[PDB]
């Protein structure tokens, strides 16, 4: 049980050290150090938390878990300890009054935090407004990170390229949405950009160039010359041709396979390795495409994409989820076969073909035009802020009331407390600003309940009063950096069941 | 408990407050320290006192920073400024027990703090700085309280004219650090030589070939030493090794340049402000740029002193730093007289960044307790009642003086609230000639809430090493 | 009585005072039940004189007694 | 000093009754200093009334539960749990959750009307068919029963208390029905009599069966009766007068007949148990009936007195209320959805004070699945997912383990005794809420 | 609260442990010194843990169940608290899986009532109009006694006794009313059945007394003759008795005054009025049950209707007894009752032959309320966990593993019979299992029974009495 509270009251007690020094109207701290004449004051969390020596082994693993938050952002650090330590106040509400494996009730914080990351999307603004101010600069950032790179001949070119690359997406910034491909042959001003997304080497002999309505299937299996290694197995055959025919029967029970294939409703089936030319022939009377040499990157890349999902295996006929594209259209460029796809549902994707006189201009390009779409990227989920001073801390507490309706017998007290640390925040920033909690939390809650509720708290009066009239944002980029590390940070302490005592120093 | 740890340090500070409260007025108790190395020390100075205390509470010492910061701002009410703290620290007592957390009384201090200054200037006399009568009458006052007197004539227009030069308008901080008061040993009192330009802290040359002096010279700053177009060079004193050789001072004379050597290290940073030039750690990067510009170099020893002048250094970004020479007979006279002049320079410095002054002796602690306890009724809620503690407060002062002068204390408190209602800041301490400059009230209230902000705001402490 | 009546003695004393200034003078006192606002003349509780008088007068006079009390003598039991 | 002692000294009183609730609770034992006296019982009047205690708080709980025994007799330790269940719950509404006392009192004044109203909303009462009204009296019957050794035989006992309160047809008064134990036999053989069973004889030598009597209570009467006793020469003229002289009538047994009779047809003396019996036959519409347990021994038949006495003490008071509800953690936990529905709009002192009376009232039904054998949070918060949005029906099952239908498995319960159980609980409650201090005199 | 349920469960398993080496003739006595210096040595359960004076509270409830054990079945009073402290012993384990005792002791109960049936099917089914194993149950129960080769008589005797009062649908029959009165003198050879009833004393030996009296009627009268003109008031007492006709007088043995005054006697002799004093309290409720008499405090209450009828009251003639017989009560409302004479020389004789004819009438009577007999030794110990074996696997849930654990610790009754013979515990129980896939009960050639009541009592009283002992959460004094 010691374990436990070590890695809770443990807990608890030092994170009850920053806890009041949450926000500007918080609490301080002194930090004394033996000779006493060093010591210093400092509003830090940070600091305080690594600066005292702490024997408690559970203690040490909450330093290492707030060093990721400073090193990915470092904003709002204090913030993270101080959610994180609220986390244990409730999870040890729901262990003591039950005694059973808290990682039933860590799946529980993972529903419980796709809800609150949910919420706070619909209810997200943003400065984004005017883009015809920020597209003429992103196009004059992006021509400053073509100096000292061989892209830097043609400027005007490159950075159109990469601003319909970005403000067209609508979307998640990731570079697996953007398909680079790379040609020998051709002039670095005669690139061009495509919203499809292209493969090479296209599949297939007596197959059509074209198809229309096509579904998408991720599968992992090899239909041709099974059995790779042979040599070592003792073979008992009267006959040669015995060794072949077991071939034949392997690949006969792979018919109830291609047999579900055809029964998922697709015309095109994706496949990693070769089939040979029997169960290829069975997918022309059936209507099935065969696509080869889809790799593993151009596979998770389509799939995201389309809207599909990855699988090497069948676990049920009729079960699955699938993307499709309307038209395949199969055209050749740069003296090597290409394939396109056009039409996905959903579908937000582009494809930048740079054409190269060799192969070192082909790996400077791509790894050039990546460090200039991650910098404007970046400030796709900078400046986005949301509705602040409480607010949107007390939407996420409704937001997981929501799930409290539907959920399992033991799952119901796991996500409703998750709601309990959720509404702890207005509970320390009142204690901090010299205000009553109870009152002011209890009040908040009460109107952002159901509707219509813009109400925030609002600490020059010392009452509930609307955020939006007074102009009070906070970053969305922090709300979803903070939760999710106190998300893993409460995984790192519950899913440690006993701990063991440090050595001391 | 954290705010019942908190208590055990408020405890524990006001008990520090009212040690310094015996202290307080010239007229105050002095307290007996014995330091662990056995120096025995005793004084009135509430400065000299919290530092030589060795406080090791954490808190505690929060004062000792709050009055190194009232000399080196105000110069005046160190030990008033500890008691003004210890005041607001015994009101916040009672409002714990309300159930009042310590953020709206921190916060009400800053809203009490800059309404009792705007109070304060309705009823200051605004002066100006044009007038050398009233600097000459402020000075002179200060210089009462040691026992030179009589010679203390001459030495008020020293301190006006030296401050009235470097003072220039919307000046707002002047720095007493580059005012330096040379103490020499020999001399009066009645002898003494402003030279605006600067005063060195040093002698010439004693050996055969120095000049000793020289005209249009350049002074530089050489932290180098010569060891096995400049007239004069500066040699940064070392006891390690030789400073200059004797075969470089024969060198040197042939080419007609000044040597001054011994340079105090104190003095390296002091001359490389005043001078306008740069320190020369090595002779590679020594160049004619880095030098000073100076008309006339000469030697002048009134009796034994055999120092150094230099007069106009015409300098664009360097202003007019100017050095007070003191002369006296005794080790005691150029001692005395350095602190009791160091604190008139204070007082005129109180008015060079803020202008007017107002009459001392807790006159102006007790109309602002009357106004404000008038005025609180205009505020509502918890805040309202801080009003009445804080104007409670500011009583302690103006009680404190009228007990450590043998004076009844309940009685001479009653006699100010009766006489301040009809008259305003009548009482007669003009006629004695107390005159505090607004700035050290004004500077002793905004440190008080700072001070009790920072004591209040520490809600625990924890081993940190 | 705000203590009792669930509201903060410090604001509510406060707002009474304000309410009986800059407004008029009038009386409004800490509400013993509940309502939604000042102004409880208009609830008609009265209270009679005489018997407040009696209660300042006999509160003085106490004060005043025990004040006259410096030394507390205390005999054993035998 | 005194607040922290009045909460947790009420809880050590809930804790002894604790596991008195219920039908599958658990019984608790006493020992004096005698050691001779102990016995083994779960009646919950009798462990408070037993028990010294010298906290002054829990003294308050003693009398108040003395007052809900006088009126059913039943329900007395649900009344005890859940005032303790409430003070528990306020340790953490007064010190960590900045609540005013007074606050926490005026909270449970505004959610005691919603948790009558949900009672109200809940409450379904046939009037036409009364065999299904019958039905529903036989359900009850079951409840009361409960807790006590008759529920072995109560499959039978059902239709006796059933069709016992079905021959009265008057008022609620309890003196029509007198209780007479017997040793001997199973408790099987217990049968209802409408005959006013006497266990005392007549006379020294007079005949047994007496027709045309006359009863006259103390003129041409056939049987006289006196309340003491009768001395030995008139005793002998009045048989040669023809008049039987009924002796050792009590105060209880005047009243039982002032509400029967006077004339009766027949006397008949019938011999049960080794004692003389009178069976009369043929008065004027009778509403008095008579109940006859046989039990093993003598502590069989004092623990059945008091169980029968407060079965039909609540079946009486349905006769005026006929509006029934569905029980077994049923019934607490539709209170509690419109609790938390009425915090929908309230303030922000009172709002963590209801909430918490929230979940007190799940407190109950927790406890009675402690003493089924079963996992309380995780049976209740499946059953509560179902009644938090709509299709309110099931309860818990003390018996199979799942959730199933109240009304299919014959578990109902009385909105006159639910409404009596949530108001004396609370007003329980709001005494000891406002003692901050107790001072004591100095005793003699 | 599992520290109160946890301390009496290892409390009493002491006491389970400690008497169970006292089950079997071989097996260990435990020694009792009293305080008062008094030392008691004796196999017997119910004697033990009534000298112990248990201060355990919840410990004391084996003394009330071994009670019922003698009273309803008559045998096993041992083996009932080893099998309590069985179910105790695997309740330890059960507490540490987190299984709540409700479901432990709701399950006791229903497999209670599932082991009555399985008993049944295996065991031999006989009526009572069979002669033949009634003789030889009760003759093969004395061989532990000090009777060996009189007991072939002794046992048709207790027959007849018990089918008179058994009847068919009694079931259960009061003890109480066979009365068993020991005098010293005579022999064990000398039996008379006296169906209408004995009494415990002798009959007045004073002169005048007849001493015998025919055709007499017999009454309980509480009164007693005594002096307060003595003999006139003497002769008014007498004479009220005369008028009823009542020849046969019963007083109460009360230390207070005498019972009847000599000069009474002489009225009475011409009267022809026989007098028995000196009758016990305990014979007052036993006269007023077979001879279906009343109690009769004064003289007033004396009536001829509570008098009963007595054919011959006569007093044998015997060494050393002199024993007074009633027959022919004749009386249609009260049922008759057994009450049999025991004579022997020595004291020791009749005091041990009248404890010997107690366990004959129980087993006997369990046969009444049950019949059928299961032979001992283990036998349905075993039998029954063989059966609960494959049942365990058709079951689901908690209950499923208890039905493992009841099997296993019904095990303890035959591997306690094998230690305290001296055979290997283990060894001897897998020689009964193995060849339990061929004979079934099979002790029958030896003359070895045991009644079905037994074996079936031994298992529903301890299954309530565990369920009883967890029911205790808490334990307070209260005054």
């Amino acid at each position: 049980e010691n374990a436990r509270l070590s890695a809770f009251v443990g807990a608890i007690a030092v994170g009850d050290l920053v806890k009041s020094t949450l926000g500007p109207k918080g609490m301080d701290k002194l930090l004394q150090s033996a000779s006493s004449n060093t010591c210093m004051v400092t509003n830090d969390g940070a600091t305080i938390l690594k600066s005292i020596p702490l024997d408690n082994p559970a203690a040490k693993v909450l330093v290492n878990i707030s060093k990721v938050q400073d090193d990915e952002v470092g904003d709002g650090t204090t913030s993270v300890t101080v959610l994180s330590a609220e986390l244990l106040r409730e999870a040890e509400k729901l262990i003591d009054q039950s005694k059973i494996h808290p990682q039933t009730i860590i799946e529980g914080y993972r529903l419980a935090s796709a809800a609150a990351l949910d919420a706070l999307t619909k209810a997200a603004v943003d400065n984004s407004h005017d883009k015809t101010m920020f597209r003429e600069d992103l196009i004059h950032i992006a021509k400053t990170t073509l100096s000292s790179k061989i892209l830097s001949q043609d400027k005007d070119h490159f950075a159109e390229l990469a601003t319909n690359a970005i403000l067209r997406l609508k979307g998640s910034t990731n570079l697996e949405h953007i398909q680079i491909i790379k040609i020998l042959g051709g002039k670095l001003s005669d690139s061009f950009l495509d919203e499809g997304f292209i493969l090479a080497k296209k599949f297939g002999n007596n197959q059509p160039k074209r198809i229309e309505n096509a579904k998408i299937l991720i599968a992992n299996t090899t239909l041709d010359t099974d059995k790779v290694k042979i040599f070592g197995t003792k073979f008992k055959v009267d006959s040669t041709a015995k060794l072949a025919q077991l071939e034949k029967a392997e690949r006969e029970k792979m018919k109830n396979k291609i047999a579900k294939i055809s029964k998922f409703g697709i015309n095109t089936f994706i496949n990693r390795q070769l089939i040979y030319d029997y169960p290829e022939q069975l997918f022309t009377d059936l209507g099935i495409n065969s696509i080869e040499h889809a790799d593993f990157e151009g596979v998770e890349r389509l799939a995201l994409v389309t809207g599909g999902e990855v699988v090497s295996t069948f676990d049920e006929p009729s079960k699955c989820k699938l993307g499709e594209c309307d038209v395949i259209e199969e055209i050749m460029l740069g003296e090597q076969p290409f394939l396109k796809f056009s039409g996905c549902k959903a579908g937000e994707a582009c494809t930048i073909v740079l054409r190269g006189a060799t192969d070192q201009t082909l790996d400077e390009a791509e790894r050039s035009l990546h460090d200039a779409l991650s910098v404007l990227s970046q400030t796709t989920k900078e400046t986005r802020t949301v509705l602040g001073g409480g607010c949107a801390e007390m939407v996420m507490s409704k937001a997981v009331d929501t799930e409290a309706q539907n959920i399992d017998g033991k799952k119901s007290l796991a996500v409703e407390a998750f709601a309990r640390a959720l509404r702890q925040l207005p509970t320390i920033l009142a204690d901090n600003a010299g205000f009553d909690s109870s009152e002011l939390v209890s009040k908040l809650r009460s109107s952002i309940y159901n509707g219509i509720s813009t109400s925030g708290l609002d600490l020059n009066n010392g009452t509930i009063a609307d955020m939006r009239q007074l102009g009070i944002v906070e970053s969305y980029k922090l709300k979803r950096a903070v939760v999710s590390s106190a998300s893993e940070a409460a995984e790192v302490l519950l899913r440690v069941d006993n701990i063991i005592r440090a050595r001391p120093r | 408990k954290p705010q019942e740890v908190r208590k055990a340090n408020i405890i524990a500070a006001r008990s520090v407050a009212d040690a310094i409260r015996t202290s307080l007025g010239p007229k105050g108790m002095d307290k007996m320290i014995k330091t662990s190395r056995g120096e025995i020390i005793i004084s009135n100075d509430g400065h000299t006192i919290l530092k030589q205390m060795a406080i090791l509470h954490p808190v505690a010492r929060m004062l000792v920073e709050v009055s190194a910061a009232q000399d080196s701002e105000a110069g005046d009410g160190t030990t008033s400024v500890v008691i003004l703290t210890g005041a607001l620290l015994g009101a916040a007592e009672r409002l714990l027990n309300k159930g009042i957390h310590p953020t709206i009384i921190a916060d009400s201090f800053q809203s009490a703090a800059k309404r009792s200054v705007d109070i304060l200037l309705e009823m200051c006399h605004k002066v100006s700085l044009s007038d050398r009568e009233q600097l000459v009458r402020a000075a002179s006052t200060s210089l009462s309280s040691k026992i030179v007197s009589q010679y203390s004539s001459f030495l008020a227009p020293l301190a006006v004219d030296s401050v009235l030069k470097i003072s220039d308008e919307n000046s707002k901080n002047v720095d007493l650090n580059d005012i330096r008061l040379v103490k020499k040993v020999g001399g009066t009192i009645d002898d003494t030589e402003m030279i605006d330009g600067v005063v060195l802290t040093q002698t010439a040359i004693k050996s055969a070939g120095g000049p000793t002096r020289k005209e249009k010279a350049k002074i530089g700053l050489i932290q180098f030493q010569i060891s096995p177009k400049c007239n004069v060079l500066l040699i940064q004193k070392s006891i390690l090794r030789d400073a200059v050789n004797d075969l470089a001072l024969h060198f040197l004379s042939k080419l007609n340049i000044m040597v001054v050597k011994d340079i105090e290290r104190e003095e390296i940073e002091f001359l490389s402000k005043g001078l306008g030039c740069k320190p020369i750690a090595d002779i590679e990067l020594f160049t004619e740029d880095r030098l000073g510009s100076a008309d006339l170099v000469e030697e002048i020893d009134s009796d034994g002193s055999k120092i150094v002048r230099v007069t106009g250094i015409r300098n664009n970004n360097a202003r007019p730093t100017v050095s007070v020479v003191i002369r006296g007979a005794n080790n005691m006279i150029i001692d005395e007289t350095e602190r009791s002049l160091h604190d008139a320079l204070c007082v005129i410095r109180c008015l060079v960044k803020e202008r007017g002054l107002i009459a001392g002796g807790g006159a102006p602690e007790i109309e602002i307790s009357r106004r404000l306890s008038k005025e609180a009724r205009s505020m509502e809620g918890v805040q309202a009642f801080i009003w009445q503690e804080f104007a409670s407060a500011l009583e302690v002062i103006p009680t404190t003086l009228a007990e450590n002068a043998g004076l009844n204390s309940i009685k001479v408190v009653t006699e100010l609230r009766s006489k301040h209602e009809n008259g305003e800041l009548n009482d007669n301490t003009y006629e004695e000639h107390i005159l505090q400059p607004v700035l050290v009230s004004t500077s002793a209230i905004t440190l008080a809430s700072e001070c009790v902000k920072s004591i209040l705001r520490i809600d625990d402490i924890a081993f940190s090493r | 009585l705000a203590e009792n009546s669930g509201l903060d003695p410090i604001g509510t004393l406060s707002t009474l005072k304000s309410k009986q200034l800059k407004e008029k003078i009038s009386n409004i006192g800490v509400d013993c039940l509940g309502y939604g606002s000042n102004d409880m003349k208009e609830l008609f509780v009265v209270d009679p004189f005489i018997g407040k008088k009696q209660q300042i007068l006999l509160a003085t006079q106490l004060c005043r007694m025990i004040l006259k009390i410096d030394n507390v003598i205390i005999s054993g039991k035998d």
